[PDB]
DNA sequence: AGCGTGGGCGGGAAAATCTCTAGCA
DNA sequence: ACTGCTAGAGATTTTCCCGCCCACGCT
DNA sequence: AGCGTGGGCGGGAAAATCTCTAGCA
DNA sequence: ACTGCTAGAGATTTTCCCGCCCACGCT
């Protein structure tokens, strides 16, 4: 656990973030997040939030296909809708919220997507919504070309099924799996689970550190009763707790430490 | 090589663990609780990595 | 054998006696009493007391149709995690269930289905669809609802939740969607405290991240183990080492996932 | 009141979350989590898990009607022994049940009956007959077959044995009499290898031996214990000595069956 | 003074709250508003 | 304990008290009491041919309605049954009732038309019942059967105003004779003596049941101050350090290490 | 006046024993398993004598 | 080489005997006379001989 | 150095208990 | 004021026995 | 004899597990 | 060739904490 000092030179020189110094120096993640928090130059904004989802419409063969996009992984699905009304979109958005943790819905302000039903369902859900604004404008053409590629997949597999929506399900299955490539030749699942798992990791470390920042450490040093503190606890160790008073990383014995309860 | 496996044995209504994995194929997985070599078939396996490992 | 043994024979003929009664009244060893209870074929007992094991591999997915308010509800559950989806069906016909399964496989890494012998799950349409998607179809013991007990308990659970949240929404499918969302994200506890959404993420992510890890390891690592086991002095091998122990290593010789102590083994570089 | 606590309140209003859910998502102590689970009166749960106690005193007798092949069979069982008597009834009418009960009391020391709330066991003829014989009546929970289930288990046993010996006799009630005879005398095991016929001898014989020995020994033995309790130097008494212990006697002072040590006690001759 | 909720038997729903009157080790007698009913401990719950 | 044997032997010599008295008084095992009551000369009474299943059977037709009355004569218990028609099937049914509740071993009846059908023979063959016809086991209680039936008729004469129907009053009356006719040496009602006789019968037949397996067995024995293996003696009581046996006629105790038990 | 009492305790449907009886009334029974002096209600009691007591 | 008897599904009466074909840890396939059937262990019982 | 006996040991029978389940409408 | 319970099947633990054989007493 | 710390203890909160049950038609 | 199981409630054990106080370490 002696990597605490050589993580600091790494984020000073190369400024690699908390994951690299967490995995390399084999540390607890909180000390990596606090060293990259000590970066006076490098920092990352949030809203990043990987719950980004794009909505898009089409009306193919006189039948409505509503297309959702996980923008963070490039995952896309779509569903067949009989009539263009707000209740159908409320049902579909509750479907997406039920399976995946949707928090960001980018769409337009069209008549087919602006009823009060989806507003009531979104108040029941609690989702930040976007209307015409790209979170970042790179994938805006990627969404369009991906929908065109899905129409090409429909043009392939309409002989693979009799009904429309059966071929639609076959096509979204195929784009979930049979379209590969990237750095690993991966399926869409093998990227979307890597997208969603690190989100759970980051929010779990966030909620882990929410409780500790209320708490304080009053500690004394070795060979002296100088009761210093209140330091911030980072990693409560088995014999050596990890704290910091002002800027010094401190491994301190538990007998030499003392914990304020709130 | 540092993961955790929940498992159970036959004729028992409770799940046990966490053992550490030692080797995996597909059909049979070997795991290790304290010193055992549990040759658990895949139909009884439970292979995870709990996110409370940040203290461990 | 004795005259008392033949009288026990007559007593089992007339009354179907217990083994302990015949062993008492004629001073019999218990084995012949057990045989005479086993003798008369009208004296047949109530079977064994041990439940079977429902298979827990991540590639399996349970489905069942259930009924509520006169409507048929299709529920599917990942067996390893209890990630649940449920929906209303128009009619209990196999084509709509095949569409349901195609949605399931299109959204999830589904390999094996495991249902009962209901009428909807026995069409030719689900056979054509599972052959189209390459699904391992499997059915249960023909009238035993125990092998489906996970998804039957989850049918209990979601209907209990529907009992809580039927009031907020008007129609059935609305509150059904609300309920399945509540269970798949908000219901916390169980294995690691998580809801089943985080649990199935853990399952499939650790599945891929471990199997590609061992696939990368086994193409680099290759060591061949001879071994002289106990009760014999021959040095049998070579074997593929699965993992090196500290006092006993684990190998596979030809088919057996076995453990040999290191003093009884011999690891060759190639 | 933290902001996330009222947010957890709105969360349970929308979803009825777990206590562990609000404990995780808002870093809450579990007491307020259990409070907010207890808050929503639509969040009401499956209740408590412990089985009650069916009485085991020799004066009580279970009775119920059961039904088989369109015929109503009245079965009574002594609780502490499992001695069984059963008959075909003409019709499910309380006068015939009173006749069966009077046969029961005329053949057996029956003090208290214990049935469900069936129609036959609620007629005024049964109450007149049990007041004539001086029987204490008692009925159970109006929809719980559990407290009255020790007899239903014997009904299962009885119809199982009827399945064994229905082929021997032509008529139904003939084979029924054969079956109840087989169970009362031939089926051995249970507590000490006994059939129930000698067990009901054993229970009643110990009852009409022990309390008469006790009555003839309490008229002779009469010793009065003044005892100093713990945390108290006062010598309280007198108490009726039940039995002299080796380091602690047992007494009853006013209503309390106390195990008081002999150093803390004082046994006066009268 | 304890609130009680209960499942009436031969039913799947639940009712309550109500007032205990006399607790027993298998079943408790209860006033709901004027309903004096005794109920098993496997089909109820005391707060 | 092991020196109470001779002082029980002199009691059976001078006074000839049976095995129950010497068993309970001297706090002995029952098997040495049975062997001492067996070893007497004039204390060897007759066999069984005692019976607790002494059941007299008698029909009557009161008010032109059939009442079959059975008596447990061995301890004076009586019951009865209201019967619609005079046939053998009714008697077979009631005799199977009595055999089902109580261990009916012996039945004493007449050779009348009512009690002598082949269905009764099939029933008692299915139960295994010794049957008598007109013969008393002892002719003492033969008048007691008649006076008990007349006493029950007097009880009916009391309590026919206690019921409306015939058989209801019959059940009330047999209840009353089961309890409301006290007396004897200890004021017992009616069933306390009969459950005493049934309990004692069960105890002595289970002790016979205990000893009938031991008589196959042998125990080759030696003694202290002797490696000689004499015998094979007969085992009385399997002990913890000292075992009671008999070689020829002496009731001895022998250390367990000095024993060798043939298991057949 | 040593006797045999089979009995159970609350919340457990397994009967235990055989204790010796030490005192009996009408509602409360004092029994003794090995060294405990247990007080058992009358509706939980089982009071017997073995016929195989004649070995002990 | 053992007989088996079985409780049929949704029924209280028992039948048999049948010859074992493949024993499983929850359920066994067997042949009665021409009935190749599988049956759970809680709903059946093998004879020791 | 033969010869004669004993003590624990294991193999096994078997005996007591524990655990667990169908099922009662 | 009331209240799940009970017969059977392996499964497992415990315990005589036996024979025996290796350890130890007699000519 | 004042004064200044220490160690376990108990009282209690609270946290992990046992276990056990309704219920899925 | 196949296979009961899963969420919740006390109940019970177990484990930090704290305060405290009695037991000890210094002016
Ligand atoms: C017409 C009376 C009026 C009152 O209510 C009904 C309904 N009832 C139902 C069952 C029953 O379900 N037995 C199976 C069982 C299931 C579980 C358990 F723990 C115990 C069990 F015995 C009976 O046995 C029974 O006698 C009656 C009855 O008599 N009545
Ligand atoms: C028409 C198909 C054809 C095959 O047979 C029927 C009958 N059946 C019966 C139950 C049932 O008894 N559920 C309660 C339950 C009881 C005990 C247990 F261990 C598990 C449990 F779920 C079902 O759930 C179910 O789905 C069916 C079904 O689908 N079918
Ligand atoms: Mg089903
Ligand atoms: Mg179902
Ligand atoms: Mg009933
Ligand atoms: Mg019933």
């Amino acid at each position: 656990l002696d990597g605490i000092d050589k993580a600091q030179e790494e984020h000073e020189k190369y400024h690699s973030n908390w994951r690299a110094m967490a995995s390399d120096f084999n540390l607890p993640p909180v000390v990596a997040k606090e060293i990259v928090a000590s970066c006076d130059k490098c920092q990352l904004k949030g809203e990043c939030s990987p719950g980004i989802w794009q909505l898009d419409c089409t009306h193919l063969e006189g039948k409505v296909i509503l297309v959702a996009v996980h923008v963070a992984s490039g995952y896309i699905e779509a569903e067949v809708i009989p009539a263009e009304t707000g209740q159908e979109t409320a049902y579909f958005l509750l479907k997406l919220a039920g399976r995946w943790p949707v928090k960001t819905v980018h769409t337009d302000n069209g008549s087919n997507f602006t009823s009060t039903t989806v507003k009531a369902a979104c108040w029941w859900a609690g989702i930040k919504q976007e209307f015409g604004i790209p979170y970042n404008p790179q994938s805006q053409g990627v969404i369009e070309s991906m929908n065109k590629e899905l129409k090409k997949i429909i043009g392939q597999v309409r002989d693979q099924a009799e009904h429309l929506k059966t071929a639609v399900q076959m096509a979204v299955f195929i784009h979930n799996f049979k379209r590969k490539g990237g750095i690993g030749g991966y399926s869409a699942g093998e990227r979307i689970v890597d997208i969603i798992a690190t989100d759970i990791q980051t929010k779990e470390l966030q909620k882990q550190i929410t409780k500790i920042q209320n708490f304080r450490v009053y500690y004394r040093d070795s060979r002296d009763p100088v009761w210093k503190g209140p330091a911030k606890l980072l990693w409560k160790g088995e014999g050596a707790v990890v704290i910091q008073d002002n800027s010094d990383i401190k491994v301190v014995p538990r007998r030499k430490a003392k914990i304020i309860r709130d | 090589q540092n993961f955790r496996v929940y498992y159970r044995d036959s004729r028992d209504p409770v799940w046990k663990g966490p053992a550490k994995l030692l080797w995996k194929g597909e059909g049979a997985v070997v795991i290790q609780d304290n010193s055992d070599i549990k040759v658990v078939p895949r139909r009884k396996a439970k292979i995870i990595r709990d996110y409370g490992k940040q203290m461990a």
